[PDB]
């Protein structure tokens, strides 16, 4: 759950 | 949806999607990382252009952070791209390092910046806790991960960008 995400 | 393409920038000030230019502003300030040999040790950090600086994170227990140092950062610079592993294994999803690439159409990859050799700078980019210290977005153009300046970067201030929604309650924010 340590994922960088974009919108 | 121009929204959500790859091929097009956004510019703040006008909130206009183009390919080359804003009609209004121009074509957007994208700063190069520093020269660095592929594969050096510390090649995250010699990656830093020029009037930034990695140190210590004003945040609490966040390790180290992004400050500006030269002079005023404007509205609509452009960094990146962000560099590192690109790999569709799960456990880069955990290094805390990963952005989601997303390749459209319910498929996506991992570019994972992890290992100090291999990533560059923006690795040590910390997470906004508010809107009101977040000076930085991100978003993915040409198949990659840039971050935008959003408002004006004074010298003395940390360089801050919105994780997105799933790290952040993981950070508890
Ligand atoms: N808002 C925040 N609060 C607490 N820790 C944070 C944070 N933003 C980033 N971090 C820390 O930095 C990690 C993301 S990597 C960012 C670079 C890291 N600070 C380093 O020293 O290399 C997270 O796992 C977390 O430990
Ligand atoms: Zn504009």
């Amino acid at each position: 759950a340590r994922t960088k995400q974009t919108a | 949806a121009m929204s959500q393409d790859d091929d097009y920038l956004y510019c703040e000030k006008c909130q206009n999607f183009f390919i080359d230019s804003c009609p209004n502003h121009g074509p957007p300030l994208f700063v190069k990382d520093s020269m660095v040999d592929r594969g050096h040790p510390n090649h995250s950090v010699l990656s830093l252009p020029p009037g930034l600086r990695i140190s210590p994170s004003g945040i609490p227990e966040a390790g180290l952070g992004v400050w500006n140092e030269a002079s005023d950062l404007p509205v609509g610079l452009h960094f990146g791209p962000y560099e590192g592993q690109i790999t569709e294994d799960e456990e880069a999803a955990n290094s805390g390092y990963s952005w989601l690439i997303t390749k459209g159409r319910n498929c996506y990859e991992y570019v994972d910046g992890q290992d100090e050799s291999q990533a560059n700078w923006m690795r040590y980019v910390n997470c906004a806790r508010d809107d009101e210290e977040q000076n930085l977005v991100a978003f993915q153009y040409h198949r990659k991960i840039f971050y935008r300046t959003c408002r004006v970067i004074r010298p003395g201030c940390e360089l801050l960008v919105w994780y997105g929604d799933e790290y952040g309650q993981e950070l508890g924010i």
